[PDB]
């Protein structure tokens, strides 16, 4: 899950 | 159901992912169809339609390019466009109302499947027959100069062309792709999936409003919504293709180098 995670998780 | 407040709140759950659409995708398919049709007052795209014209356009507006050949060079800004995308994407899946309140290694598996089945639906709003619009519409490269470029690269893109084709047959405007782009990241049945129910439930609430977005949107194709279900298993067998040319990457292709993201959204898959 990696990068998508980290995207995932990002308030944004 | 006709007209109850269960039908008024389907509507308004349409509205909620229209307006998170048009936050999400800077360039919509009504702004892109005014550009390819030629209907703009103002817009101008660079047309590259030869390796001349890409001289030219390459910089619209460094040490990323390097000295590679002309199709490798197209297929890194091709990875670019489509990671933004994918952080578009991954932002407009959010916005779904209960999206972030699943499992957060099935909102990764889900976005991991649905992404490429989303590129593909709305790259055909930025295509036509004759070629497809890029760079937010600043740019328009054309089918037949895309067809040119060498082996494995000049045949990339004709296959997204042939889907676009039957695809953007079917009018479906930017309210109607929000609610459809959000089903199919709803999808339960991808591999890997630890609490399926609760996306099945999600997914059927949005099926329901697109089911309504069509009647009320669409009033002579009673054969819509089916049409549009039909696209759906359509996307998840073109989408195969797309995979599988991005692991050409492994060799030959020995400078492609992909992007980080790319390659995870393609491995175990
Ligand atoms: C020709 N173009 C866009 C081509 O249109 C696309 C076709 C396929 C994708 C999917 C990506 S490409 C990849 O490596 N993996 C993916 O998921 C994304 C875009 C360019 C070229 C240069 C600059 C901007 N635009």
């Amino acid at each position: 899950p990696s990068l998508l995670k980290k995207l995932l998780l990002a308030p944004a | 159901r006709g007209g109850s407040p269960e039908s008024a709140d389907l509507r308004a759950l349409a509205k909620h992912l229209y307006d998170s659409y048009i936050k999400s995708f800077p360039l919509t398919k009504a702004k892109a169809r005014a550009i390819l049709t030629g209907k703009t007052t103002d817009k101008s795209p660079f047309v590259i339609y030869d390796m001349n014209s890409l001289m030219m356009g390459e910089d619209k507006i460094p040490l990323q390019e390097q000295s590679k050949e002309v199709a490798i060079r197209i297929f890194q800004g091709c990875q670019f466009r489509s990671v933004e995308a994918v952080q578009e994407i991954t932002e407009y899946a959010k916005s779904i109302p209960g999206f972030v309140n699943l499992d957060l290694n099935d909102q990764v598996t889900l976005l991991k499947y649905g992404v490429h089945e989303i590129i593909y639906t709305m790259l055909a709003s930025l295509m036509n027959k004759d070629g497809v619009l890029i760079s937010e519409g600043q740019g328009f490269m054309t089918r037949e100069f895309l067809k040119s470029l060498r082996k494995p690269f000049g045949d990339f893109m004709e296959p997204k062309f042939e889907f676009a084709v039957k695809f953007n047959a079917l009018e479906l405007d930017d309210s109607d792709l929000a609610i459809f782009i959000a089903v199919i990241i709803l999808s339960g049945d991808r591999p890997g999936l630890l609490n399926v129910k609760p996306i099945e439930d999600i997914q059927d609430n949005l099926l329901q409003a697109l089911e309504l977005q069509l009647k009320l949107n669409h009033p002579e194709s009673s054969q819509l919504f089916a049409k549009l279900l039909q696209k759906m298993t359509d996307l998840r067998q073109i989408v195969t293709e797309h995979v599988q040319l991005l692991q050409v990457i492994k060799k030959t292709e020995t400078d492609m180098s992909l992007h980080p993201l790319l390659q995870e959204i393609y491995k175990d898959l």
